[PDB]
RNA sequence: GGCGCUGCUGCAGUUGAAACGCCCGUAGUUGGCCCCCCGCCGCCACGAGGAAACGGGAGCGCUCCAGGCAGGUUGGACCCGCCGCGUGGGACCGCGGCGGGCCCGGCGCGCCGCGGCAGCCCCGAGGAGAGCGGGCGGGGGCACCGGUACCGGCCGGGGACGGGUGAAACAGGAUGAUCCCGCCGAGACCGCCGGCCGCGCAGGCGCCUGCCAAGACCGCCUCUGUCAAUCAAGGGCGAAGGCCGGGGGCUAGAAGGCGAUCAGACACCACCGUAUUCCCGGCCGUAAACGGUGCCGCCCCGCGGCCGGCGCGCGUCCCGCCGGCCGCCCAGGGAAACCGGGAGGCUCCGGGCUCUGGGGGGAGUAUGGCCGCAAGGCUGAAACUUGAAGGCAUUG
């Protein structure tokens, strides 16, 4: 079908590597989690591969993972 | 390390032609290849074409109609007595009627026609035809 | 400027005893020479006083080593053989 | 990247937002966020490592769309830049720990190999550096003089 | 002396150097990746005997004893024995076993 | 020849001027 | 592009060039002068002396014959070479102390034919051309 | 000149001659994108100034002509020296606190904030380095350690030949061998698993347990700000064999010895055996050190396989992305064989850098030099001789 290279389909780009899309973007964001013992939601990084914690907690409510990361047993959103 | 961004924007629009793409997308532009492509168009060689921003050495996407037999560049750009225009056209194009030269100029980035037609001299960059 | 080119020490010796005995000794007496670091005073200033005799110039600590090095290989692996067997006849 | 000493050729980096503004959670100022920084100079923290933390835990993730400066001209306008640069000093203090390594063993030729790509790096970079005034005219590298340089 | 095989002669792919195996017939000295392999799995008695062993053993539900060799030859040897055939210049191209 | 062999003889050959050059 | 370019490298492609023609046969055999050494006329067109014997030479594997010649020895430097007397009957008028004039057979001092170890031959014969000597235009005395 | 067989224009380097065994690296050469309208180079144009003759070139019937400047108010016009000098341009290619008043014609030199200037940072490369997380692997060094086998020795049992080959003969055995079983000693080696698997700069890399520093890749809204590419000279590494000094010594085994074969056999085959093969400290610096294919960067119809990391999906699979290793193959290339992740985008020839070749011989030789303990290595001619040598492919 004609596609124009100049307007492309969303869905299809982002299937594409991060540096090689048309106007180069990030792939990594951001996002909100509610603690088990304490009400506030925190923001969080996609990523985050440093210690994070509950503002209360001196445990630690996330894991490295070599890519997204995972969380000691809290319950997330995506904001 | 890339040295001249203008030959690989020419080499990779001789490829598409020769397929027979639509578009193509040459990366990174500048100023010189904005006026090469400049003067194909009003040549009448190509269509539209489009530079797209990202804050850093853009994308330029361009526009091909099937008319663009050979296009590259001369390095280094030697210099060019208003005189020598001639053996540089019986060696580069074609024929004598048809074809262009590019120089750059301190009156402008032209072809050879006009480089007589104000009988001045200038580096030579490209040839396309 | 440099004085000689290959005998080093062993000018001291002319044209005399042939030159594999000449090479032998350079290395000999360069490893007698030297200094070595006392294992106790921390410092670089041991020196042979007889063939298997050293002592530290600063904390005069002396000890018994090898002819012309102060440590002998067989001996760094003696010590450390005996080191892992007395480990291993701790519990 | 992974391609000026040896047969690398990878790719793997970073691409940053095209959009150059604070977040619509920003709720800190250049004051504060140049407080947390100063804090983490104090404590130790490297550049590279405090852009981490900042990334993390406090939710920012570029620090000159929030200010408009690098963090190490934040560290220099408030006067706590290092004497010797960050990579050059990471340079430095690998040189320093093969040469210890090879201390005991003395037939690591593979280590030997790693010692000389490493120190040809260093005095390419204090070239650069030392031309470019971020560093004393007379500054140089000696791998003897090296291992004791790094507590000050 | 063109080159007649793409891969010269044996599956060396990404490496300098692989191990030395002696070949079993003659014991000359092949690198592993070119020698000729084959396994074999076979009774240690023959076919035409083990009827009559299975008949006169006494252990009730007693099985023949398998073996399981891996014979590797020089191609000198192989060819020579016939384990392998030269073939037309169109054959040479088929690696089915 | 094989070239192999005619290098064997041609060191020979060098040895053998060399070790009669070195008389005087 | 397997040759240095770049508008500040006229040093190298001279430098290039200077080493690279000693490679070719015909430069270098022009040029070096060892052949303007080696070359019995010393370098020109035609050389004169005495003849010191007269000679046949048989000819190369395809063909057979006796052709033949006289070794001369040059005036000009004292050398020894062989010229070869051609066309048929002519070695009669070559005695045994002549003053003979020698050129070349072509070649710049190559063999030519089936003649071996001779590049040169006799024109004149004591003052007389030994073309005209076979047509019978000019007569040695006696 | 032919000759694009000297190649700037414009050659060749898989197999015809020809890519250094590899990595680092100074001089040299080259170096992404960005602000216009200032200065200093380069460059382009147009001038000024200095020699004719020659070379072009306007006019002229020595009867023509090679010529000469003639001639019937005349005429011999004009061009052509140059990396220097002058005027103008300025695309391309490099390199680079301010006002105001004291103050006064300027210009310096200072003097006071004396508020007039928005006072004084492109961006962050599908360049590079640095970092954090995660896995990954016969990548490297040191210690320690298991296993059968080969060889040697000892106890016992039993009693005739054993070994070796295509067939034999020399070695062995009633001083009981060969064979069975148990025990002891030593030094190598690391099977099956083991691969169109994997790692390293190449040479190369495979027992158990411990220790030690590294590495590329991926993921990343982390740090910096061109810090880069290739490289004479220079430095490091470098299979096997070989050399010097210590140690060790099972297997195999150059040399040496011996049984056959043969016309001969000083060879192939059988048997015995020294250096060597192993370790430590050095040296030497070469291999069909091979993909016979230099390094960085771009574009490139497609279909598969395996290896590492990541992400989306349904309910292990499945689709993608980056990096590596491989097969097949449209087009295009080529003398073809074949290549095709290039050997493509090239007589329609110009991205950057380094090395090498120029018919066959003589010759990698002679000679000089540097290096090496030596064995050598590196550099490397001339006279003279020759009509071919050689590549890939077709039929016999
Ligand atoms: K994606
Ligand atoms: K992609
Ligand atoms: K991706
Ligand atoms: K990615
Ligand atoms: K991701
Ligand atoms: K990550
Ligand atoms: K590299
Ligand atoms: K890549
Ligand atoms: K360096
Ligand atoms: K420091
Ligand atoms: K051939
Ligand atoms: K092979
Ligand atoms: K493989
Ligand atoms: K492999
Ligand atoms: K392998
Ligand atoms: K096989
Ligand atoms: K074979
Ligand atoms: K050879
Ligand atoms: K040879
Ligand atoms: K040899
Ligand atoms: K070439
Ligand atoms: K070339
Ligand atoms: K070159
Ligand atoms: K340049
Ligand atoms: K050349
Ligand atoms: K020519
Ligand atoms: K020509
Ligand atoms: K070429
Ligand atoms: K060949
Ligand atoms: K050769
Ligand atoms: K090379
Ligand atoms: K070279
Ligand atoms: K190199
Ligand atoms: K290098
Ligand atoms: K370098
Ligand atoms: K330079
Ligand atoms: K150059
Ligand atoms: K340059
Ligand atoms: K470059
Ligand atoms: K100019
Ligand atoms: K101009
Ligand atoms: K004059
Ligand atoms: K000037
Ligand atoms: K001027
Ligand atoms: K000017
Ligand atoms: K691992
Ligand atoms: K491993
Ligand atoms: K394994
Ligand atoms: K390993
Ligand atoms: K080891
Ligand atoms: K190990
Ligand atoms: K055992
Ligand atoms: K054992
Ligand atoms: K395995
Ligand atoms: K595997
Ligand atoms: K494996
Ligand atoms: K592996
Ligand atoms: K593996
Ligand atoms: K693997
Ligand atoms: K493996
Ligand atoms: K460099
Ligand atoms: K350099
Ligand atoms: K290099
Ligand atoms: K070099
Ligand atoms: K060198
Ligand atoms: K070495
Ligand atoms: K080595
Ligand atoms: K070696
Ligand atoms: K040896
Ligand atoms: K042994
Ligand atoms: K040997
Ligand atoms: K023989
Ligand atoms: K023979
Ligand atoms: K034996
Ligand atoms: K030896
Ligand atoms: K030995
Ligand atoms: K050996
Ligand atoms: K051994
Ligand atoms: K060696
Ligand atoms: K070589
Ligand atoms: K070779
Ligand atoms: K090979
Ligand atoms: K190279
Ligand atoms: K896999
Ligand atoms: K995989
Ligand atoms: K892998
Ligand atoms: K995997
Ligand atoms: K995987
Ligand atoms: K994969
Ligand atoms: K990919
Ligand atoms: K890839
Ligand atoms: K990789
Ligand atoms: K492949
Ligand atoms: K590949
Ligand atoms: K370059
Ligand atoms: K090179
Ligand atoms: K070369
Ligand atoms: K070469
Ligand atoms: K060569
Ligand atoms: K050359
Ligand atoms: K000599
Ligand atoms: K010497
Ligand atoms: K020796
Ligand atoms: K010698
Ligand atoms: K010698
Ligand atoms: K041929
Ligand atoms: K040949
Ligand atoms: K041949
Ligand atoms: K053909
Ligand atoms: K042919
Ligand atoms: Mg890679
Ligand atoms: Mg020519
Ligand atoms: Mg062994
Ligand atoms: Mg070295
Ligand atoms: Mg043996
Ligand atoms: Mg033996
Ligand atoms: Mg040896
Ligand atoms: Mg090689
Ligand atoms: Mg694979
Ligand atoms: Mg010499
Ligand atoms: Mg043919």
């Amino acid at each position: 079908m004609n596609v124009d290279l100049l307007y492309p389909d969303p869905v299809e780009e982002q299937r594409k590597h991060k540096l090689k899309r048309l106007v180069q973007g990030p792939n990594s964001y951001f996002l909100e989690i509610k603690c088990a013992g304490c009400q506030d939601i925190v923001v969080v990084y996609s990523h985050a591969n440093t210690p994070v914690f509950c503002p209360g907690c001196t445990s630690q409510i996330s894991i490295p993972t070599g890519g997204k990361c995972a969380f000691t047993s809290q319950v997330e959103r995506y904001r | 390390v890339r040295i001249n961004v203008l030959r690989d924007a020419l080499k990779s629009i001789c490829n598409a032609q020769r397929i027979g793409k639509k578009q193509v997308i040459v990366r990174p532009s500048s100023k010189v290849i904005i006026e090469f492509l400049q003067l194909m168009q009003k040549n009448g060689y190509i269509s539209d074409f489009a530079v797209v921003d990202n804050h850093r050495s853009n994308r330029i996407v361009v526009n091909l109609i099937g008319r663009l037999n050979k296009a590259g560049v001369i390095s280094p750009r030697f210099d060019i007595p208003a005189n020598d225009i001639e053996k540089w056209v019986v060696n580069l194009l074609p024929s004598r009627l048809f074809g262009h030269i590019i120089l750059t100029t301190s009156q402008g980035i032209m072809d050879h026609i006009e480089a007589q037609h104000r009988q001045i001299g200038g580096k030579v960059i490209g040839y396309f035809y | 400027a440099k004085r000689t080119k290959k005998v080093g020490l062993t000018g001291k010796y002319g044209t005399r005893y042939g030159r594999a005995a000449r090479k032998q000794l350079l290395k000999i007496e360069t490893s007698q020479k030297a200094k070595y670091t006392c294992p106790f005073c921390a410092k670089d200033k041991v020196r042979r006083t007889a063939c298997g005799i050293w002592t530290c110039r600063s904390c005069s600590k002396t000890m018994a080593g090898g002819a012309y090095s102060l440590h002998t290989e067989p001996a760094n692996a003696a010590r450390a053989t005996i080191r892992r067997l007395r480990l291993a006849r701790e519990d | 990247m992974g391609r000026m000493h040896s047969k690398g050729k990878g790719i793997s980096r970073s691409a940053i937002p095209y959009t150059r503004a604070p977040a619509p959670w920003n709720k800190y100022t250049p004051e504060d966020v140049c407080e947390q920084i100063c804090k983490l100079a104090k404590k130790g923290t490297p550049p590279s490592r405090i852009g981490l933390i900042l990334r993390d835990q406090f939710a920012i993730g570029q620090v000159k769309n929030v200010t408009g400066s690098k963090i190490v001209r934040i560290l220099k306008a408030k006067g706590l830049a290092p004497e010797i640069p960050e990579d050059l000093y990471c340079m430095i203090k690998k040189a320093v720990a093969i040469r210890k390594h090879l201390e005991r063993s003395r037939r690591d030729k593979d280590s030997k190999f790693r010692l000389i790509l490493v120190e040809s790096r260093i005095h390419r970079l204090a070239r650069y550096y030392r031309q470019a005034r971020r560093l004393p005219p007379t500054f140089r590298y000696k791998s003897d003089q090296a291992a004791a340089l790094l507590a000050t | 002396m063109p080159v007649k095989r793409r891969n010269n002669g044996r599956s060396k792919y990404n490496c300098g150097h692989t191990n030395i195996v002696r070949c079993q017939n003659c014991h000359r000295c092949v690198p592993k990746d070119k020698v000729i392999k084959r396994f074999t799995i076979r009774n240690i008695v023959d076919n035409t005997i083990a009827d009559d062993v299975l008949n006169a053993c006494v252990i009730q539900g007693f099985a023949i004893p398998k073996l399981y060799n891996k014979v590797q030859y020089c191609v000198s040897c192989s060819i020579h024995n016939h384990i392998v055939r030269v073939r037309s210049r169109e054959d040479r191209k088929i690696r089915t076993p | 020849m094989r070239a192999k062999w005619a290098k064997k003889r041609m060191r020979k050959l060098k040895r053998k001027r060399r070790h009669m050059k070195a008389r005087s | 592009m397997s040759k240095t370019s770049g508008l500040y490298t006229a040093r190298k492609l001279r430098t290039v060039r200077r080493v690279n023609r000693w490679a070719d046969k015909k430069y270098r055999k022009a040029h070096l002068g060892t052949w303007l050494k080696a070359n019995p006329l010393e370098g020109a067109c035609m050389a004169r002396g005495i003849v010191t014997q007269k000679i046949g030479i048989s000819a190369k594997q395809p063909n057979s014959a006796v052709r033949k010649a006289v070794r001369v020895q040059l005036t000009k430097n004292s050398k020894k070479i062989t010229a070869f007397v051609p066309r048929d009957g002519s070695i009669t008028y070559i005695d045994n102390n002549d003053e003979v004039l020698v050129a070349g057979f072509g070649r710049a001092g190559r063999a030519v034919g089936d003649i071996p170890g001779c590049r040169f031959k006799v024109i004149k014969v004591a003052g007389i051309g030994l073309l005209a000597l076979f047509l019978r235009k000019r007569e040695k005395r006696a």
